[PDB]
Formats: C-alpha cells, sequence, structure tokens
DNA sequence: GCCTTGACCCTCCCCTAAGGGGAGGGTTTAGATTGTGTGCAGTCTGACGCGGCG
DNA sequence: CGCCGCGTCAGACTCGTAGGAATCTAAACCCTCCCCTTAGGGGAGGGTCAAGGC
C-alpha cells in the first residue's frame, strides 16, 4: 500500500489537472514527456534532443 | 588500500580469526576460570591490611541450610588462624607458610564466577599498593633538582637491600665528585622515606616480597584478560548475523554492530561451560538485548520512553491483524475495545509516533523553494504596538504632573511606575510612618480625582483594547 | 521469599506491604543492599496473621503498633468498647 | 505593563480568558456566500446547523 | 483636613487515614544458529592542475 | 622530460501554484517518586470598613 500510494500521489509523472476549458483538459491528458524517473535532466539535456 | 568503506574496512580485518570447536571453547574457558582463581589464590596471605574475610562471611549476617552456611566457613579460619601463626618464624617467606596457604590455596579454588565482592578485596591492596609506588616517587622529584647520579645502581641496590641508608655508602665507592654534591636535602629524602617505613609499620612486611607475589598476581589477571580477549574475538561472526536483522529502523549497520559487541563482551563474562551448553545458546540473548536496548534509546529526534515504546508496538500489532480481518482500518473505538484501554488514551498514543520534517523539503516544481522558506518569526512585536506604548507611557506622565508631588509618589510606588519593583503598603508606609490605612485613603483619594471627566478623557482613548 | 510470591500467600497487595515497611509495622527479613528488594520468611506470616486479628475488630494502625510492640495495655479495648456501643446507638 | 495596570485601575475594566480566533473575508474580495460545509468528529456533540 | 484604633475579609498553600494508580528507571533470559544487500546507481561538457608511469 | 588519467570547479534574472511528507515486533519482575481520594482546619500575608482624636 506505501509503494502504490506513493507513486500515485508523490510522483513527478503525477500533476494537478489544468481545467480552465474543455481544451485545457483534453490537452493535459495526452501529454508526452521526457523528464520523471528514468528520464533526462532539465540541465543536463543538450540541443539535438 | 583502494578502499575507504570503513564497513569493508571492519570485515576484512575480522576474517583473520578461526571459528573454534566445542572442545576450544571449553578449554578457553577454563583457564579464564583458573586464572581469576589464581589471583584469589595470591591474595590469601597478604598482611592483615587487606580486607580479609574475617568477617565479611558475618558482614552479609538456591536456598542452603543456615546450619550449612553457618559451618563450612569454620573449615578455613579454623584452619587459617593457627596456619599463620608462623608470620614470625624465619622471616617472611618461610616455607611451612607457603605450603599450608597454598594449601589454603587448595581450599579455595572450589569456587566460581561471583560479583564485585571479590573485585573488592583485591582493591583492598589498589588503594594500598599504588600508594607506596608513588611515595617512592615523591624521592625521585627530590633529589633529581639537585645532583645527576646513574639510576642503574642505585635503583637496583634499591631494589635489592632495603635495610637502612647504609646503600648509599655504595655511591661514594667509586669516588666521583658526584657522591656528596648533594647538600642540606638528603632529610628530606630521609622524610619520604622514613614516611613510607611507617606505611612498613602499619604493613609490618617489607615491600620486596609484596611486590614480588604482586608481579605473579599480575600474571592472572592478565592470563584471564587474554583468554578473554581471544574468546572474544572469535565470534564476532555471531554479532554481524544477528545484527543484520535490524536494518532500517534508525541506526545504520556499523552502529548496530557495535552496539551487539558491547553485548557479547558480557556474555563472555557470564558463561558457565559446567552446565553443558553451547556458547551461542548463552550469547544470543545478550547480544539481542543490547541491540534491542539501543534501537529504543537513540534513533529517534525526540526520544520516547521504553514503556511507551511498547505500548505503541502493541497497538500497531493489533491494527496489523484487525486490518487483515476486517479489510478496512479500525476506528479508535474498535481498537479500545479489544486493547481494553480507555478510549483517551487510545486517542493520545496515537499522536506521538511522529518523526520531525526536514527543513530542506522541496515543496514545488523546483528544488530551489524549501518548506523552511515559509516559516514566520512569531516573537515579534508589531510597530504600533512599539509606538503606542510609548505614547501612553507619555500620557500617563502627563496626567501623573497635576495632582500633588507627594500624592503622586506613592502612585509611583503603589503601581511601580518607573521603579524597579512594586511595592506593598507597609513598606511604602516605612518610609512615611503613616498608618497601615490612609494610604489606602489617599489612593482612594487620587483614584477618585483621576476619572473626573476634566482630566479623564486623554487616557480613555486608549482603553479600547 | 520475594515480595510477589509472599503477597500471594497472605493474598495482600504489594501497596500494602510497602506502607506497612514504611510505617515500621511489618519490616522485612532481609533487604538486599544495592538492588534494594525485600525478602519475607514464615515468621511474617506468623505476624501478618496477628496484624490481620487486631485489624479486624477496628482498631486503627497507631493503635495496633502500641498493641503489638509495647506491653498489654488493657485500657485500650474496653474503651474501644464504649466507641462502638455508642456507635450502635447512633 | 505599569502604566496599563494603572488605566486597570482607574477605568475598572478586566479582560477574560478567551481570545478571538475567527474567520475573516481577506481585504479587496467581497463576495455572496453559497454554501456552508460541516465536519464533527465521531464522540462529538453535532450542533444546530451541521 | 491628618492620623490612629478595632473589627472584619479574601486568597493561597499545606494537612488530615490507608492506601491506589501511574510514570520512568533498573536487571536477567542456558537446545543451536558464526561474512551486507538494495529485485542499488551507473546518466553532461569544457577547462585546468598535478601525479605516476614510461 | 612528456603524455595521459583522474579529480575538482562552473553553468541569467524577477514573478505564479501546489496537499502533505509514506515498510520496519520482547517479556517478567522489582524500585522510587508524585499526585489522588472526605469535608473541612489552620495560618500567612495582604487588604478593607467605620468610628473617633487633633
Ligand atoms: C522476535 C524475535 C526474537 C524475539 Sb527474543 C524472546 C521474546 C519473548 C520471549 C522469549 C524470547 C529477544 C531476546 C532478547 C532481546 C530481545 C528479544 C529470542 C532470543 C534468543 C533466541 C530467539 C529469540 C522476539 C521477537
Amino acid at each position: 500500500s506505501a509503494a502504490v500510494k506513493e507513486f500515485f500521489g508523490s510522483s513527478q509523472l503525477s500533476q494537478f489537472m489544468d481545467q480552465n476549458n474543455p481544451l485545457s483538459e483534453i490537452t493535459h491528458k495526452r501529454r508526452i514527456s521526457a523528464l520523471g524517473p528514468g528520464g533526462l535532466t532539465r540541465e543536463r539535456a543538450g540541443f539535438e534532443v | 588500500g583502494r578502499t575507504t568503506d570503513p564497513v569493508r574496512m571492519y570485515m576484512r580485518e575480522m576474517g583473520t580469526v578461526e571459528l573454534l570447536t566445542r572442545e576450544g571453547e571449553i578449554d578457553i574457558a577454563k583457564r579464564i576460570e583458573d586464572g581469576i582463581n589464581q589471583v584469589q589464590c595470591s591474595v590469601a596471605e597478604y598482611p592483615e591490611a587487606i580486607t580479609y574475610l574475617l568477617e565479611q562471611y558475618d558482614r552479609v549476617e538456591n536456598s542452603i541450610d543456615p546450619e550449612l552456611a553457618r559451618e563450612k566457613f569454620a573449615e578455613l579460619r579454623a584452619q587459617y588462624v593457627v596456619t599463620r601463626d608462623t608470620i614470625k618464624a624465619k622471616g617472611r617467606s618461610h616455607a611451612t607458610a607457603q605450603e599450608e596457604i597454598l594449601k589454603l590455596s587448595e581450599v579455595f579454588k572450589q569456587f566460581r564466577l561471583v560479583p564485585k565482592q571479590f573485585d573488592y578485596l583485591v582493591n583492598s591492596m589498589r588503594v594500598m599498593m599504588d600508594r607506596v609506588r608513588t611515595q617512592e616517587r615523591l624521592i625521585m622529584k627530590l633529589c633529581v633538582e639537585q645532583c645527576k647520579m646513574p639510576k642503574k645502581n642505585f635503583i637496583t641496590l634499591f631494589t635489592g637491600n632495603e635495610t637502612s641508608d647504609t646503600w648509599f655508602n655504595a655511591a661514594i665507592a667509586m669516588n666521583k665528585p658526584w657522591s656528596e654534591k648533594l647538600h642540606d636535602v638528603s632529610e628530606e629524602v630521609h622524610r619520604a622515606l622514613q614516611k613510607l617505613q611507617q606505611i612498613e609499620e602499619e604493613t609490618g612486611l617489607t615491600i620486596e616480597q609484596v611486590k614480588d607475589i604482586n608481579r605473579r598476581m599480575s600474571i592472572g589477571e592478565a592470563k584471564a584478560r587474554r583468554a578473554k580477549k581471544e574468546m572474544v574475538e572469535a565470534n564476532l561472526r555471531l554479532v554481524i548475523s544477528i545484527a543484520k536483522k535490524y536494518t532500517n529502523r534508525g541506526l545504520q549497520f556499523l552502529d548496530l554492530i557495535q552496539e551487539g559487541n558491547i553485548g557479547l563482551m558480557k556474555a563472555v563474562d557470564k558463561f558457565e561451560y559446567r552446565r553443558g551448553y553451547k556458547f551461542s545458546t548463552y550469547a544470543t540473548w545478550w547480544i539481542r538485548q543490547a541491540i534491542t536496548r539501543s534501537i529504543a534509546d537513540q534513533a529517534r529526534t525526540i526520544r520516547i520512553p521504553v514503556h511507551m515504546i511498547e505500548t505503541i508496538n502493541k497497538l500497531n500489532r493489533i491494527s496489523r491483524q484487525m486490518l487483515q480481518e476486517m479489510g478496512r482500518e479500525p476506528t479508535p473505538e474498535e481498537l479500545a475495545e479489544r486493547m481494553l484501554m480507555p478510549e483517551d488514551k487510545i486517542r493520545k498514543v496515537l499522536k506521538i509516533a511522529k518523526e520531525p520534517i526536514s527543513m530542506e523539503t522541496p515543496i514545488g516544481d523546483d528544488e530551489d523553494s524549501h518548506l523552511g522558506d515559509f516559516i514566520e518569526d512569531t516573537t515579534l512585536e508589531l510597530p504600533l504596538d512599539s509606538a503606542t506604548t510609548e505614547s501612553l507611557r507619555a500620557a500617563t506622565h502627563d496626567v501623573l504632573a497635576g495632582l500633588t508631588a507627594r500624592e503622586a509618589k506613592v502612585l509611583r510606588m503603589r503601581f511601580g511606575i518607573d521603579m524597579n519593583t512594586d511595592y506593598t503598603l507597609e513598606e511604602v508606609g516605612k518610609q512615611f510612618d503613616v498608618t497601615r490605612e490612609r494610604i489606602r485613603q489617599i489612593e482612594a483619594k487620587a483614584l477618585r480625582k483621576l476619572r473626573h471627566p476634566s482630566r479623564s478623557e486623554v487616557l480613555r482613548s486608549f482603553l479600547d483594547d | 521469599s520475594q515480595i510477589g510470591l509472599f503477597s500471594k500467600i497472605c493474598r495482600v497487595t504489594i501497596k500494602t506491604l510497602h506502607y506497612y515497611n514504611k510505617i515500621g509495622l511489618l519490616v522485612p527479613a532481609y533487604i538486599n543492599p544495592d538492588n534494594g528488594y525485600r525478602f519475607y520468611t514464615s515468621d511474617q506470616l506468623m505476624k501478618f496473621h496477628q496484624i490481620a486479628s487486631l485489624r479486624q475488630l477496628g482498631f486503627t494502625i497507631t493503635e495496633i503498633v502500641t498493641l503489638t510492640q509495647d506491653e498489654n495495655s488493657c485500657h485500650i479495648i474496653e474503651r474501644r468498647r464504649l466507641e462502638i456501643q455508642k456507635q450502635i446507638r447512633d | 505593563t505599569p502604566e496599563e495596570k494603572l488605566l486597570r485601575a482607574i477605568f475598572g475594566e478586566k479582560a477574560s480568558d478567551v481570545k478571538d480566533s475567527s474567520l475573516r473575508v481577506p481585504n479587496g474580495v467581497s463576495g455572496t456566500v453559497i454554501d456552508v460545509q460541516v465536519f464533527t468528529r465521531d464522540g462529538v456533540e453535532k450542533d444546530k446547523r451541521a
């Protein structure tokens, strides 16, 4: 239970929803990220990626 | 050595020892036991300046018959009172004395491990032996300042003769001018040597037999120590195999190991091989006890007592099984009904099990904003309040000038304004030699005038608080 | 015998034995010098029986003390017989 | 403070045992109340509004 | 006005008899058991300075 | 002497929001100190209420 609820509540990919519009939510549910656990860091990504 | 880790540096220096077999630990324990009794032997024939058991059996005065507890102490002293009658014959080192006092040792060997009782008898000479030592240091810090002299003739014949100062006649014999270059100070040498000779009076025995058999008494106290050391050093893998089941509970690995070793050093001191059990079976208890006691005393920022630790653990154990059984988490009512405690105590316990958060906890999307940035100082006074305090002080100082000077001094003394302390009626009338009651009269005068509406509405402005 | 077993031989609480030791009414046989434990013997039970026997007549602790250690002092008993004879009437 | 003690002696007023911790509207905001919700603990007296 | 009596009054702390309840601290416990372990983190590029080996 | 390996240091500014913070087993026995229990007593220290003497 601890391992599951820590992922669903304090991860970096688990985000507070954006709810201004219908389009704001549609867009937030289709986003693709390269950050996170097992991905890049903002300071250490280059020009080519 | 191509490594800086201290856990590997430990596990490497620990592997150069061999594990013992069932006979090895028995014949190590045997010599541990017989050295500590060789010492107790050596203590036997020391003079009455020791705290010898004449009435220790009476000092105290498995449930043994009282007639058994009173009688078998009469064997040893029944022989001892007639044995050491020969303390006079042929000096102090007579052979009948050695024979029958080691027969008292034949008697002494019966006993085995005991509390510090035995300790407090050998301490009987500690407080007396090093004394002797330090006193012959005094003489030396009284000789080297005045004259220089080769130590290995002087202190050698000092060790040897100990009859009288006649050995100083062995200093002039080589005919060099350092013989009597000393002047007017040798009576200080005689001072300290004479005081240790009255120490010899109270002991009645010369030093070179006491220190002689202390040389062999020190053999037992070291031969037990060495065997204890190699009984400890052969069992460290036991500590390391036990202490690996206490990880991730507030202490680090090497802390748990160094806590277990202090318990193993006690299991080695309390062992008894005669009872027939192995060493592991007795040592595991003390090892686990030391590790468990150190987890509950350290490893929390705010420390909880041991009884509260056991209450917390019991409540955790109950809620686990109620959660497995019901499929939910039980409310404090369902825990109070089974734990059989008043519900307010169950509510009180549930607050004490939280560890403080770090002030470096990242709060936001970034990691440059921390929890400790938004924490406000609460003990500061607002500047509107400072200005109000000063304005009120000025207003009071102005209203206190209208009425009489002597009639305002009493208000200043009565409420403590502009003074280091508040005062009482009798100690104010001390300087006025006015009665207990007239002070109250003039105070009801002043406080009656000061609320007349010609004066009040300057001070009334402040009381809207 | 330790205090916990002696408390079951006599069927009395431990706080009662502590109190009786403090007052000076029932003193243990032997007290450990470093621990401070209390050990009792059979004559302690023979005396506790007398204490309870005296306590069943309504006496307070000071008169029970004065009755056990000191002389017979018969004037205290009949003097009690009035305080009961009066009390019933009340 | 001594001065405030003398003020209480003259005008006779006394303070009391409780302090005001009420909930207020933040400055600049002006609105209409449209909903209220009350959550009370099991073992506590429910009130008129709840 | 400027002081002296003799009454009255209040609050705060400690006390009664025979234990009860709890908080916080000490100690030992004898069948045998003898070398960690995370299903780790390892993950950027450029300039500069010094030691270790040919 | 020269090359290479390896270890240390650096990488723009000011604003916004966003609830809570994540595993983890000892048990029996002893001791001392502190407050609690009925229905009022007792004192210490510090205040107040009429009445006159002058
Ligand atoms: C889990 C694992 C071991 C013990 Sb234990 C013990 C506990 C109660 C009754 C008897 C034994 C233990 C001993 C000292 C300190 C702490 C715990 C225990 C000891 C030796 C061998 C096996 C178990 C407790 C829980």
